[PDB]
Formats: structure tokens, C-alpha cells, sequence
């Protein structure tokens, strides 16, 4: 499933260290 | 191919790149006419005094489409300073827009501003995101709007959605009210601007309404003063937590309506008994209304009140609860993972605007 995929990322992706400091 | 990331308020608009972690630029959602020919954002309001000004977002819903398509054009152009038909680009909306307003904004984009790809995302579900969760129950109170949005993995629940039509406006216009029973004058626009600025500075919100007031009344340990613009100087008391009180007790201003705490229960209770627990255990606070000092506290105390004894209850409050929804926006539409479910130009010429349902949910 293609939300679960992207629920998934969005709990443990670790997008938010990812984000560039502006 | 970098992707925008445009958050729409009644009072400000939000506005930026994905990947970022702050949104580039933050300006009054505003166009102003003399009183050129119209100026949006930031000049309309350092020039106001010769412009009578237009808010085009009311109560979290767009009501004028022309002047939304000058803070669009202007938010592409003048502050973000891109072409918009070279980047995908990530709007938001309230929690139970109607469906004509999502297609007008789909149409506009794509046949406007020609746009390759598009989504709305409703602005409590990025505030869950931004605080890592898929599944919680969002208070998102703004300037013109509150809602209680339950959301179960990526799903805000419409059928549970509730509406409150109160928010910092309001209480800006309550703060005027009282501290006039003070002695205090406030009613120009400039002088609405200055109530404002003692309300986010000055307000809280009392754990127990009756004993703060109790205490307000035989001393003066709630008492603080706030230097005017003109140097002078005025002491404000119990109108401090006085003002934020109308969100437990929306009487205070005559709405016939539920306090936050009350629409938080109901809106739980109309979920499905088997994620109720959840929604209590993740009770995630957003928007410029929610910036309250003590407002987690209460909340807590509130709904403890009204649960199960046995239930967990915990009031989130991130630090970043002005720019939840924003951030919430750029994490979505900087993951892998989310590029299937732009809107591309070719599936909205295939479907027409009704493809913002089907893809936007
Ligand atoms: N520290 C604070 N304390 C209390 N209120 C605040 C604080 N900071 C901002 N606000 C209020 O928050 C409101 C703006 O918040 P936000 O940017 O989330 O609203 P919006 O997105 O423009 O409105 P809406 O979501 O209702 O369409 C303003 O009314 C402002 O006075
Ligand atoms: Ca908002
Ligand atoms: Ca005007």
C-alpha cells in the first residue's frame, strides 16, 4: 500500500533533521 | 524540480520550500486599495494608512477569489520570487473545505498560474505530521477558525470534525471590549494592532477560571504592564486569561457553542470506540491561537474531567505551533515516497477538477 509507504516515511522517515536550516 | 509550499490563513500567509525547515517568507493575508492601484502582503500594511484593506480567506474559507489570486500571484512572484509553472507546488486548506472551493483552487493553479503538479493538504494533518505522529486528534485554532480535527493514519475523519467559529480575531475583538471596562480606549485599526500585540504578549490561560479571578480581584500578583507605542504605559489584570477563556467558554462573546475542551470529547466520541484511546493519548495542539501559556494544562485538566478515568490523556504542544502546518507541508512534499500523488497537468486535463478529490484526501 502506497499511504501505508508514505505514513511510514513520515513517522521514521527523519525528514525533519533532514531539512535544510534557512 | 524543487517543490513550493504555500499554508493559506485567514491572517497570514505561510509561505516557502520544500525541504526547508521555516517557511521564507511570512506576511498578512491582505490586499489593500487607496482610499498602483492595490498592494498585497507587506507593503498593504505598512502603507495602510492610505489603503482600505481585504482579507480574501474568512473563517478559513476563501471568499474572494479574485483578490486570493493577487496573494498567490504575489506570493510566487514578489516574495518567493519563482515561476510557479516550474514548480509543483503544495497548498493547504481547512478541514471541510466545500468541494467547489478545492476545485476553484485546483482550476486556478493549473489554468491561472499553469502549474505541472499540485495537492491540498488539509492544515491539521500536516501539524500531525510535523510532530511526527500519522494518527492523533488536532486542535488547530488560527485566526479566523478552531477545529478539532481526529485523524487516523493519514485520514482526517470528516464525520468528526468539529467547527468552532472562534478564534484569534475574535479574541483580539474581546480584549478590546474589556479592557475598556478598565478605562482603556482601543478602536482604531492601529489600536487593534496594539491589543493584539498585549494579547500575544500578556495573555494565559488560568487552570481554574474561578479561583485566577479570585486571585485577580485581592492582589495584584497577575498584574502586567505593557508599554504603548507612544511610551505610554498601562497595567492589565484579569483580562490577561480573561480573553483566552472564551475558547472553554465561548458565552463569554454570546456564541451558543462548546468550548474547545467539550468539542474535543464529542469529536473523539463520534470515532470508532477502536481508535478512541489513541485520539486521547495524542491531542496535538496547532496554529497561533494555541500559543497560550498554561492552554496544555487546562486542556488536560478539561478532558481528564469529561474521559474515562481509566483513559491516558496527554495535550501535545509543539514549540513551532505558528508554523506546524507549513513545516508539516515541507516535510510531505520533499518525501520520495509522496511524488506518485501530485496532481500532474496531464490527469487534471484527463479529469477536470474533480480530481482533486480523488487524489486530495
Ligand atoms: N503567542 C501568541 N498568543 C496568542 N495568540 C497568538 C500568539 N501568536 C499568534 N497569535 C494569534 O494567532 C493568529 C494567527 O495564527 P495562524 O497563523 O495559525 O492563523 P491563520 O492560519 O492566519 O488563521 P486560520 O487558520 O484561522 O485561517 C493571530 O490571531 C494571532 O494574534
Ligand atoms: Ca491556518
Ligand atoms: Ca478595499
Amino acid at each position: 500500500s502506497l499511504h501505508s509507504a508514505l505514513m511510514e516515511a513520515i513517522r521514521s522517515s527523519g525528514g525533519r533533521e533532514k531539512l535544510r536550516k534557512v | 524540480t524543487t517543490a513550493l509550499v504555500c499554508d493559506n490563513g485567514s491572517g497570514l500567509v505561510k509561505a516557502g520550500f520544500a525541504g526547508d525547515d521555516a517557511p521564507r517568507a511570512v506576511f498578512p493575508s491582505i490586499v489593500g486599495r487607496p482610499r498602483k492601484d492595490s498592494y498585497v502582503g507587506d507593503e498593504a500594511q505598512s502603507k495602510r494608512g492610505i489603503l482600505t484593506l481585504k482579507y480574501p480567506i474568512e473563517h478559513g474559507i476563501i471568499t474572494n477569489w479574485d483578490d486570493m489570486e493577487k496573494i498567490w500571484h504575489h506570493t510566487f512572484y514578489n516574495e518567493l520570487r519563482v515561476a510557479p509553472e516550474e514548480h509543483p507546488t503544495l497548498l493547504t486548506e481547512a478541514p471541510l473545505n466545500p468541494k467547489a472551493n478545492r476545485e476553484k483552487m485546483t482550476q486556478i493553479m493549473f489554468e491561472t498560474f499553469n502549474v505541472p503538479a499540485m495537492y491540498v493538504a488539509i492544515q491539521a494533518v500536516l501539524s500531525l505530521y510535523a510532530s511526527g505522529r500519522t494518527t492523533g486528534i488536532v486542535l488547530d485554532s488560527g485566526d479566523g477558525v478552531t477545529h478539532n480535527v481526529p485523524i487516523y493514519e493519514g485520514y482526517a475523519l470528516p464525520h468528526a470534525i468539529m467547527r468552532l467559529d472562534l478564534a484569534g480575531r475574535d479574541l483580539t475583538d474581546y480584549l478590546m471590549k474589556i479592557l475598556t471596562e478598565r478605562g482603556y480606549s482601543f478602536v482604531t485599526t492601529a489600536e487593534r494592532e496594539i491589543v493584539r500585540d498585549i494579547k500575544e504578549k500578556l495573555c494565559y490561560v488560568a487552570l481554574d477560571f474561578e479561583n485566577e479571578m479570585a486571585t485577580a480581584a485581592s492582589s495584584s500578583s497577575l498584574e502586567k504592564s505593557y508599554e504603548l507605542p507612544d511610551g505610554q504605559v498601562i497595567t492589565i489584570g484579569n483580562e490577561r486569561f480573561r480573553c483566552p477563556e472564551t475558547l472553554f467558554q465561548p458565552s463569554f462573546i454570546g456564541m451558543e457553542s462548546a468550548g474547545i475542551h467539550e468539542t474535543t470529547y464529542n469529536s473523539i466520541m463520534k470515532c470508532d470506540i477502536d481508535i478512541r484511546k489513541d485520539l486521547y493519548a495524542n491531542n496535538v495542539m496547532s496554529g497561533g491561537t494555541t500559543m497560550y501559556p498554561g492552554i496544555a494544562d487546562r486542556m488536560q485538566k478539561e478532558i481528564t474531567a469529561l474521559a474515562p478515568s481509566t483513559m491516558k490523556i496527554k495535550i501535545i504542544a509543539p514549540p513551532e505551533r505558528k508554523y506546524s502546518v507549513w513545516i508539516g507541508g515541507s516535510i510531505l512534499a520533499s518525501l520520495s515516497t509522496f511524488q506518485q500523488m501530485w496532481i500532474t497537468k496531464q490527469e487534471y486535463d484527463e479529469a477536470g477538477p474533480s480530481i482533486v478529490h480523488r487524489k486530495c484526501f
